[PDB]
């Protein structure tokens, strides 16, 4: 729900 | 590096299968990176002409183009770049493109003279016409510019109201699919 517009995602997740 | 690998694979697949249309010049930049990622640094003693199975490094429309010379140049140009560096670069290149994150359909338009193919792309923010060969973005309409839309089994149509004169009409069998996508992006705003 809160990730519908300014949903920036992290390319280092579980790197 | 799980998520970076997930990203790179998504972006590489979408490019390699035409989901993400890229100009030929970009196809070889991407391939150049892919060569680095899969074979390491370029080594003339090991990467001989004819060795590259182009079906695995280029979208199909471009295999006919004999671009192995171009690919090995971009592969050379990567120097001693690490595998992970090449992946970050691959993803950044894809995302730097207007076409990134855009669902496309291949449709035929009419012109002032025979029906020409054209890539019609939809996102949440707009609707674009894109050149089927060069992939240059030739017209961009904001979604709030669309008065109404309609889909036949053998056509799709846009009415832009006061923003363009004359309807935009298009030969496609996926017309109900293009419009389904658009309606869903409308629904979220309200």
């Amino acid at each position: 729900d809160p990730f519908t517009q300014n949903g920036y995602e992290n390319p280092t997740y579980k790197f | 590096p799980v998520q970076l690998n997930l990203l790179y694979v998504q972006a590489r697949d979408d490019i390699l299968n035409g989901s993400h249309p890229v100009s030929f010049d970009k196809a070889c930049e991407f391939a150049g990176y892919q060569c680095q990622i899969q074979f390491g640094p370029h080594n003339e003693q090991k990467h001989k002409p004819g060795f590259l199975e182009l079906k695995d490094f280029l979208p199909k429309e471009y295999i006919k183009q004999k671009g192995e010379r171009k690919i090995f140049m971009a592969h050379k140009n990567c120097g001693n770049m690490s595998e992970i560096e090449a992946k970050v670069r691959y993803v950044k290149l894809a995302r730097s493109l207007k076409t990134y994150g855009v669902s496309f359909f291949l449709v035929k338009e009419k012109m002032k003279g025979k029906l020409v193919p054209r890539l019609l792309g939809i996102t949440k923010e707009c609707v674009m016409r894109v050149d089927e060969k060069t992939k240059e973005v030739i017209q961009e309409w904001s979604l709030t510019n669309i008065k109404r839309w309609a889909a036949s089994p053998k056509s799709f149509t846009l009415d832009f109201g006061d923003y363009q004169d004359g309807y935009y009409s298009v030969q496609t069998t996926e017309g109900e699919q293009i419009a389904q996508l658009i309606a869903g992006y409308i629904d979220i705003i309200l």
